[PDB]
C-alpha cells in the first residue's frame, strides 16, 4: 500500500496550485478519501472529503476553505487532486490524504496517512 | 368483544395475497413456464362493512406483545410453525381428554 | 397465549380458549391466516423525519423473523442506505430470500451518514419491519420495508367473501438517528 | 464543539499514563468513534486507535483506550524512550454536519 | 379410482430407505462408532401384484401439479413438514365439529 | 415402572428456563426496551421428593438410543419439531379410528 | 389440495377429503410417507441427447425443495460439469447437506462448454430433480441426481408388506442446451 | 418410538402408547417440554484427563442438533482451543446463533495443540453435548459446553409446581486426544 | 456465421452514438454474451463492457450497451476528443464448436 | 497484474518460431487462456485456446490455423507457450494473450490483454 | 522414536518407484499428517507433498503419496532427469511434545 | 511472498550470534515460525518454534539445543530473530525459517523456506 502526494512548491500569495495523491495497492475505487493538513508548530486540521462513486460522489469543505477549494478523483488513473486556487495567506502546512474506512481486517498501521506535502504562501 | 381504540381507522382493505391452488392453465403450473416471482400476487378489495375492519386492525395490535414474547423465547432464526401450533392446541382443548357426556365441554349431541 | 381471532357472522371476536365454546367450526387448515397490517392505516405521521424517530439502535439483542401470507397495500415504504462518517455499513445485508414490500405508491430512499450507535436498529414501539411475506425485528440494508402489525384469524367456510406502479423520493441526510436530524429531499 | 486536550502529560519509565480528550453532546456521546493518533517529531501520523477499541495489526498492547459519557481516555503502560510523541484525539460532530474534528494535542515525555 | 394412463409401466419396485428405529446392536446406534454416511440405507423388491405399482406411479404423476403450485407459494427454501400439515388436517374433518350422530361424518357406532 | 440404575443420583435438581408468557412491565416486552441476552433466565430449585429426580435422570438415559437413531435418519440440520409430532401421535392413538364404545380404547363414559 | 393415497386391500385409492369416509384408520405418524419415483420407469427416452432436451435455463423463478423419505433404485443418473466459452460457472454449488443421488447403476458425467442463457435450469415438464432424500426445481453442479416426481401415501397398519457398485460413462459437449449440440462420449 | 413421560400424582411414568390409557389429559401444547439433564448429576469423573477421554473424532458423520427449553445448572463446562501443530483449526466455528452454555460455576478452558484425526469430535458414549437451548453430537471451537441427555415430557395442569458469577481454569495440553496425553493448568 | 459491423461512425461532441453489432440465429440469438473492446491507435486492446451489460471498475459510465433478438449496441454519450478508436465487438459462435467470433470493427471520429 | 509476450522476431517463410507470455499477479492455474492476433491494417482474429488443469485442460484450434500450431501451458513457471512452426506466409501479424475469465469483482480494464508481439514473415 | 528412510533408491526412466517412510505408534500411527520435500543438490527444500495427501498449486501429478499403519510412502511415476534430488519425510511426534522429527533421507538417481 | 534471512557469519568457538529472517507479502501476524538447520553433508533438523500472539506466544526448543538460544519475532517489522549464544561446536549448519500453517489455498510452493544462512564455529 503506498500514497505518494506531490505538487508543493513555493506560492505567491493569491496564486494556484495544485496537489496530488496517487494511491497503489488497495481497492481506489471502493474508499472515501479526505485532505487534511497541519501548520508549522500547531495541531492537525480536516480541510475536506470525497466520497466513492457508488455513494453519490459528492463532496464537503471545511467552513474556511470552502468555495475556495475543489478535491475531485480519478478512478482511471487511481488519483485524488486538490485544486487550491485563490490562495491567500494562512494556508501554509503540510497536506496529507487519508485513505477510506478504518475497518480493515489486516491493513494496519502506516495505510492510512501519506508522508506530507509541503506548501508555502510566500 | 373487541373496540377500536385507534386515532383512525382506514376502514378500506385493498389486500394482496398467493392462491396457493390456482386453477392453471396449461403450463404456467411449471416453474420453467410460469410467472416471475413479480408475477405471483393476487388483489381484491373489502370494505368495512359490519364493522370488521376496525375489528380487525385492532385485533392485530393487542397481539403484538405476546408474539414478541414468544419470539424472544425461541432459537430458530425464522419461525414457520405457529398456525400448525394452533390448530394442534385446538383439537387438543376438545379431544385431549376423557368425554363425558352432558359435561360442558363434550361437544357431541345424541 | 397469542390472541386467536373467529369471524362470527360478520364480526370478528377473539376467541378465549380457557372456555371451550363449540359453535366455531375449524374444518381444515385452509381456515387458518396470517395477516399483515399498515401502522399507516391508524393514523400516525408518514414524513421521513417523523417516521425515523420512532427507530433506534442496539447492542446484544439478536434479531428475530416471523412469516404472514396475507397483506394490505402501503402508500409509502422507505429504504436506507446508511454510512457511518469514515464509510462503513452500520444495516446487515439482506439474507437469502428477503425481498422487498411488494405493494407501495412511494418508495422514500434515504442515503447518508450517522453515528449508528448499535449492532441492530429496532422500532421503539414495538412494531414489526415488514417485508414480502416476511416480519422482521430488524432494519436490513436497501431494501424496501413497511411498518406494520401481525395477526392470526380463522377464516369462516365460505371461500368467497374473504381474501401497478411505484415511485421513489430521494433524501440526503446527516445526523441521521440523533436528536436534531438534517435532511434535504431531491 | 472542538475537543479539548492537556498541554502535556509526563511519567516515569515502566509506569502507566493516561491521556484525556473532553467533548460535548453532540461529538462523543452521541455516539461516535474516537480514534488516537501517534506524531513522532519529524514524520507523520500514524493510526494508533482506531473505532474507539481497535487496534490495527502491529500495535503493542500498551496501548488501549475507552470511551465514557462525553470523553475518552488513552491508556498506556510501560513507558518507554520511544513513546515521545504528539497524540491527537479525533471525532466526528454531529452538529456540524459530520465533519472531522481534532483534539487540541498533547505532548508526551520521559 | 386410479387407472394408468403411462406409455409404460416398470411393474417392479425395487426401493431403499432408512429404518427410523432399527434394532441396533450394541454401539452401533453411537455416531461416533455407527454406519459412515453411505451405509444407512436398507433395501427391498415388491412387484406390481394387485396392479399397485401401476396404480402408485400414476398417483406421483397427478400430484406434481398441485405439489408444485404449494413450494410457488411458500417462502420456506426447503419444506418438511408436508405430512405434519396432512395428519393435522385429517384430524380436523373428523373431530374438528360437533358431533351430532347418525349424521354422515360423525363417526361413532353405538 | 422405572428404576434408577446410576452409580449415584444428585437428588436435586437447581434449573434454568425461559418463561414464555413473562406478566411483562410497561415496556420491557418491546426489544429494544427489554433485557440482553444474557437476562432472559429464570430459575428454581426442585428436590428429590416422591423419588421422581432419580426417576427423572434414568428416563434421559433411556431416551438417548431412540433420539439418536432419530437424528441419523433424518436430513434436518436443526430439528424443532419433535413436540408435535409427539402431539399429533397422541391426537391420533386416541382419535384416529371408529370409536366402538365398551371398546378397550373409545374413551367416552356416557 | 395434494393428492393423499391409501392403501386399500392391495390396492391404492386417492382418498377424496371433501366427503368423509371414516373407514380409513390412521392410528399414528408412522404410517405416513413419501416416496420418489423415477421418470425412467414411464419409458422416456434415457440417452443423454435426449435428455438434455427436456431441461432449459430460467432467470426470475427462486429455487424451491422438498423431503423425501424413501426411493426407487435407478438405472441412470447425471452429473453435470458445465462452464461459459471464457470459462464461468452457469450452474450454483450444492448448498450444504444436498448430496448426489445414493443407488444408480450407470452416472452419466457430462463435461464441456454451454451459453447458460439464465440464472438456473429447470425441468421443462415440471418434474423434479432427485438428490439424496431431497428433491429440487433446479440442477446444482457436479452433483448427481435422477428426474422423478413424488407422492404421499397412508401407510396399511402391518409394516412388513410395504417397506452395491456404480460406473461412470464420461461425454464431452459443446453448444450444450441448444437446437443442435455436438456430444463426445469417451 | 421416543420414550414420552407423564407425570402422575408426584411421581413419573413412561407412558406406554401401544395400549392407550386415557387418564391422562393433555388439553395443551404448554404441557409439553424437553428439559436437558447432566451427565455430572449421576456422578462421572468430571477431571479434565477423565472427561477428554470421552471424546474423540471421526470423518463421515454430518452432524446433527436439536433444540431443548430448560436446563440445569452445571457445576462444570468446558471450553476448546485445540490446533494441529502447525497451526491449523481441528474444531469448526460455532454456526449463527449457537451460544455458550448459560449456568456453569466453573469454565475449564483447554488451550494446546493435538492431532486431530477427524473432521468432528463426537462422544464415545452417545450423550450430548448442550449448549444455550440447543444440543448437538459434535464440539464447536471455542464454545462452553455441558455433557447432557436430553428427555420429553408432559406436564400437570397445574403450573406452580413445576418449573451468578463463573470462574475459569485455564490449561494447556499436548497430545490431546491420545493414549497419553500432557496437560498442566496454570 | 461471422459478426457484421458498420465500417465508421461519427458525431458531434457532446451528443450521443450508438455502434451496432448484428450476428446470426447461432451467435448472439442463441444467448452468448456479447463484449466490446476499444482499442487506440497504436496501443493494445482494453476491456470496455463484458457480459453484454457488465462494465469493469474505472471505466467511465458514459458506455453502455443491450442486446435484442440477433443483434446488439454500443452506446457511448458525450463524445470526447480521447473517444477515437477502433470498437470491436465479440461473441461465441455456437456452431462453430463454441469459438471466439469478432466483428469487423468501427472507426470513430470526432 | 502482468503479462509478458516475447518471442517474436523476423522469419524466413516455411520456418518454425515459438511465442511465450509470462503471467504474473493473478490465479495463472485457475484460468483459461487465449491467443489472438491482429495483422497491420485489419482487424482482430482469434487462433487458439487452452483450458485449465482442472477442466481438462485440452486445447482448441481456429480451422485456418490448425494442425500447424500447438498451444500449451507450464503452471511450474506460469507460462503460455505457442509453437509455430510451418510457418506459410500470411502469418504476420502481432500477438496478444488474453486471460481468463472476464468475470472479475475487482480486476479492471487493461488486465485481460498484453502488449503484442511483432512477428514478420519474410 | 526418530523415522527412519533407505539410504538410496535408483529406477530406469519412465518407471514408477515409492519411497518408504516408517515410523512408530506415537509418530504416524497415532494420526499426524507426514510431509515430503525435495531438495535438489545447491539449493533449499521446497514443499512436495502437504498434509499426507494434499499438493499445492504447481506440483505435477506425478507425485502422490499414502499413509498406512505407521509407514507412509511417496511414489512418482515417470522419472525425468530433474528429479535427481534428495526427499525427505517429516512428521510430528507425539510423546516428544509435539516437536517436528525428520527423517534420515533418501538420494535419487536416474 | 519473500523470506530474507541475513546475519550468518564466522563466529570463535564459545562466541554469540543473532540471525534474523524478515518476512514480507503474507499475513505474518497470524503464522507460527519455525527454524530449522541443515549441516553439510547430512540432512534436515529441526531446531525450535514460536507460536502467534494469538495463541498464546510461547516458544518450543530441541532438547540439544534448549536453554542455550532464543528464538522471537517483532510484528511491528515483521522480523523473526534467533538468538545463539554459548556457540558451543556442532552447531555449524544452514539456518532456514519456516512460515506458519501449510494449509494454503494458493500459496504454492517456494512460499514456505527461504534460501539459507550459513553459519561457521571456529
Ligand atoms: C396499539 O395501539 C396503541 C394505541 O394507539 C399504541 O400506543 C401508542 O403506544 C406508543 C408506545 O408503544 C406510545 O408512544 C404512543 O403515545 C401511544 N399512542 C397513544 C395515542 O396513546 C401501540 O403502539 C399499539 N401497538 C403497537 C404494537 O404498535
Ligand atoms: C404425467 O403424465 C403425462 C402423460 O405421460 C406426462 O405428459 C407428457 O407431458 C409433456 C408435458 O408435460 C408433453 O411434452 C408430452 O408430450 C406428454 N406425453 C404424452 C405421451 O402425452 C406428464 O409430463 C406427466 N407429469 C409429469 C409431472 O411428468
Ligand atoms: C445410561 O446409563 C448407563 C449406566 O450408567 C451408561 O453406561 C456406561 O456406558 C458406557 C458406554 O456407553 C460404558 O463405557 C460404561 O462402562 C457404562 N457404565 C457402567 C457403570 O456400566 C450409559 O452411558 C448411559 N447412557 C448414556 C447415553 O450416557
Amino acid at each position: 500500500v503506498q500514497l505518494v502526494e506531490s505538487g508543493g512548491g513555493l506560492v505567491k500569495p493569491g496564486g494556484s496550485l495544485r496537489l496530488s495523491c496517487a494511491a497503489s495497492g488497495f481497492s481506489f475505487g471502493n474508499a472515501w478519501m479526505n485532505w487534511v493538513r497541519q501548520a508549522p508548530g500547531k495541531g492537525l486540521e480536516w480541510v475536506g472529503r470525497i466520497k466513492s462513486k457508488s455513494d453519490g460522489g459528492t463532496t464537503d469543505y471545511a467552513a474556511p476553505v470552502k468555495d475556495r477549494f475543489i478535491i475531485s478523483r480519478d478512478d482511471s488513473k487511481k488519483t485524488l487532486y486538490l485544486q487550491m486556487n485563490s490562495l491567500r495567506r494562512e494556508d501554509t502546512a503540510v497536506y496529507y490524504c487519508v485513505r477510506g474506512p478504518f475497518y480493515c481486517d489486516t491493513c494496519g498501521p502506516n495505510d492510512y496517512w501519506g508522508q506530507g506535502t509541503l506548501v508555502t504562501v510566500s | 368483544a373487541i373496540v377500536n381504540a385507534q386515532p383512525k381507522c382506514n376502514p378500506n382493505l385493498h389486500y394482496w395475497t398467493t392462491q396457493d391452488e390456482g386453477a392453471a392453465i396449461g403450463l404456467a403450473w411449471i416453474p420453467y413456464f410460469g410467472p416471475a416471482a413479480e408475477g405471483i400476487y393476487i388483489e381484491g378489495l373489502m370494505h368495512n362493512q359490519d364493522g370488521l375492519i376496525c375489528g380487525l386492525r385492532q385485533l392485530a395490535n393487542e397481539t403484538t406483545q405476546a408474539l414478541q414474547l414468544f419470539l424472544r423465547a425461541t432459537t430458530e432464526l425464522r419461525t414457520f410453525s405457529i398456525l400448525n401450533r394452533k390448530a394442534i392446541d385446538f383439537l387438543l382443548q376438545r379431544w385431549g381428554g376423557t368425554c363425558h357426556i352432558l359435561g360442558p365441554d363434550c361437544c357431541i349431541e345424541p | 397465549s397469542i390472541p386467536l381471532g373467529v369471524i362470527h357472522n360478520s364480526a370478528l371476536q377473539v376467541s378465549d380458549v380457557d372456555k371451550l365454546v363449540c359453535r366455531d367450526k375449524l374444518s381444515s387448515t385452509n381456515q387458518l391466516r396470517s395477516v399483515g397490517l399498515n401502522l399507516e392505516g391508524n393514523g400516525v405521521a408518514t414524513d421521513v423525519p417523523s417516521a425515523t424517530k420512532r427507530w433506534g439502535f442496539r447492542s446484544g439483542v439478536p434479531p428475530k423473523v416471523v412469516n404472514y401470507e396475507a397483506g394490505e397495500w402501503a402508500e409509502n415504504c422507505y429504504n436506507l442506505e446508511i454510512k457511518k462518517p469514515d464509510g462503513s455499513e452500520c444495516l446487515p445485508a439482506a439474507p437469502d430470500g428477503i425481498r422487498g414490500f411488494p405493494r407501495c405508491r412511494y418508495v422514500h430512499k434515504v442515503s447518508g451518514t450517522g453515528p449508528c450507535a448499535g449492532d441492530f436498529a429496532f422500532h421503539k414501539e414495538g412494531a414489526f419491519f415488514l417485508y414480502d411475506r416476511l416480519a422482521s425485528t430488524v432494519i436490513y440494508r436497501g431494501t424496501t420495508f413497511a411498518e406494520g402489525v401481525v395477526a392470526f384469524l380463522i377464516l369462516p367456510q365460505a371461500k368467497k367473501d374473504f381474501f401497478y406502479y411505484s415511485t421513489t423520493i430521494r433524501y440526503q441526510a446527516t445526523g441521521f438517528g440523533t436528536n436534531e436530524t438534517e435532511y434535504l429531499f431531491e | 464543539s472542538v475537543l479539548t486536550q492537556p498541554p502535556s502529560v509526563s511519567g516515569a519509565p515502566g509506569q502507566r499514563v493516561t491521556i484525556s480528550c473532553t467533548g460535548s453532546s453532540s461529538n462523543i456521546g452521541a455516539g461516535y468513534d474516537v480514534q488516537w493518533y501517534q506524531q513522532l517529531p519529524g514524520t507523520a501520523p500514524k493510526v494508533l486507535i482506531y473505532g474507539n477499541n481497535n487496534r490495527p495489526s502491529g500495535v503493542p498492547d500498551r496501548f488501549s483506550g475507552s470511551k465514557s459519557g462525553s470523553s475518552a481516555s488513552l491508556a498506556i503502560t510501560g513507558l518507554q524512550a520511544e513513546d515521545e510523541a504528539d497524540y491527537y484525539c479525533q471525532t466526528y460532530d454531529s452538529r456540524l454536519r459530520d465533519q472531522w474534528v481534532f483534539g487540541g494535542g498533547t505532548k508526551l515525555t520521559v
